[PDB]
């Protein structure tokens, strides 16, 4: 009975399609059983929204129905998962598991994504509908479409006043075809507030934009 | 006959309540393998909860799972249970029973919330490419499904992961990009399905 730390690195990873990917899992205690010469370490893949899937067990043995581009290696305290040629479907979180001592422990995971060329988002702003306004609320939606990489800043301005605490963001998983992301920001205001001001704008800052882009609308056009 | 673990269905509970989840096993001698339990919290890692010996019936818990958690058995039914007492929002997670690192169940989803079941309201996001969409607001619990034009329109469609509002209700939008030249000729309908409330909405989204 012994607390074992597993440390996985790096924490997140972006490789170009077809290239090699390497990720590490180091244990605070040797996972090598001298009795049978097996390392009690397993790797799992977990895709966005799915249950975990065993990739290799006892450190190096590939599980059936696992593509041979996946290779587990290492011994004792140092283990490596290699993906020889990364594919779009490999978008996932990768966890190592030690089952040498109780309690069993997972590492913190490595997030893998595909790197592609930089792509500026397409920005769209959507005013509240008349139908929603009838119920005393007004949601303003800003859409950032098909961009890479993931990092982006969105800020709302009502009458050129910067907004804070009233919007929420959501981001799609990496597209399996063009390897991009999309993002929504939703600004929420009472019908009251919404009638008060005239100018609604969202300002988008992204590495693919030579300068921050802005879409905006005036209430009642 | 391959090993099979059948886990009970999605669970919706309120704070303070109790939930008992089942794991039904076949394809092997039940008392040959111990049953492990694993908690997966959404957008976070995996936590091993402990295990139960299927011969002895003795449960062993991981430190973070002592007190409110109990493993148990009905051996004559080759079944294992996880019971959680005095539920908290943070018990919200998927739970997997497993025969160690090797054979896992599909998992059981648990949502703990004081919110009550509610169907969404569907609002239009009116639009050489144009964007348009549907705002699917104030529903509970997850999930909702969205399609466009009965499923015939898939390319260019983004349905965003839902966000949890302060009200405790979820909200999401679904968007699609289409040729601007088509706004006058092609009708766009988003089909929204929220099964928990038995709510099915078709919403025409037109330019204004
Ligand atoms: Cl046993």
């Amino acid at each position: 009975r012994l607390d074992i730390q597993l440390t996985q690195s790096p924490s997140s990873l972006a490789m170009s399609g077809g290239q090699k990917v390497t990720m590490r899992c180091k244990s605070s205690q040797s996972l090598l059983n001298s009795r049978n010469e097996r390392n009690y370490l397993a790797w799992y893949q977990q895709k966005p929204g799915q249950s975990p899937k065993l990739l290799v067990y006892f450190a190096s043995i590939r599980e059936s129905g696992v593509p041979d581009r996946f290779i587990g290696s290492g011994s004792g305290t140092d283990f490596t998962l290699t993906i020889s040629s990364v594919q779009a479907e490999d978008l996932a979180d990768y966890f190592c598991l030690q089952h040498y001592n109780t309690p069993w422990t997972f590492g913190g995971g490595t997030k893998l994504e595909i790197k592609r060329t930089v792509a500026a988002p397409s920005v769209f702003i959507f005013p509240p509908s008349d139908e929603q306004l009838k119920s005393g609320t007004a949601s303003v939606v800003c859409l950032l479409n098909n961009f890479y990489p993931r990092e982006a800043k969105v800020q709302w301005k009502v009458d050129n006043a910067l907004q804070s605490g009233n919007s929420q963001e959501s981001v799609t998983e990496q597209d399996s075809k063009d390897s991009t992301y999309s993002l929504s920001s939703t600004l929420t205001l009472s019908k009251a507030d919404y009638e008060k001001h005239k100018v609604y704008a969202c300002e988008v800052t992204h590495q693919g934009l030579s300068s921050p882009v802005t879409k905006s609308f005036n209430r009642g056009e | 006959l391959q090993i099979q673990l059948v886990q009970s269905g999605p669970e919706l509970k309120k704070p303070g309540e109790t939930v008992k989840i089942s794991c039904k096993a076949s394809g092997y001698t039940f008392t040959d393998y111990s049953v492990h339990w694993v908690k997966q919290v959404p957008g976070k890692g995996l936590k091993w909860m402990g295990w139960i010996n299927t011969e002895t019936g003795e449960p062993t818990y991981a430190d973070d799972f002592k007190g409110r958690f109990a493993f148990s058995l009905e051996s004559s039914a080759s079944t294992a249970y996880l019971e959680i007492h005095n539920l908290k929002n943070e018990d919200t997670a998927t739970y997997f029973c497993a025969l160690g690192w090797l054979h896992w169940g599909l998992g059981t989803t648990l949502t703990v919330s004081s919110a009550s079941t509610k169907g969404p309201s569907v609002f239009p996001l009116a639009p050489g490419t144009a964007a348009l969409g549907c705002l699917v607001k104030d529903y509970f619990p997850e999930p909702v499904t969205v399609s466009w034009n009965s499923g015939a329109l898939t390319s260019g469609v983004h349905t965003f992961p839902a966000v949890l509002q302060s009200s405790g209700l979820y909200s999401l939008s679904s968007v699609v990009t289409v040729p601007s030249s088509s706004l006058g000729t092609q009708t766009y309908i988003c089909n929204v399905n929220h099964k928990p409330s038995n709510t099915k909405v078709d919403k025409r989204v037109e330019p204004k």
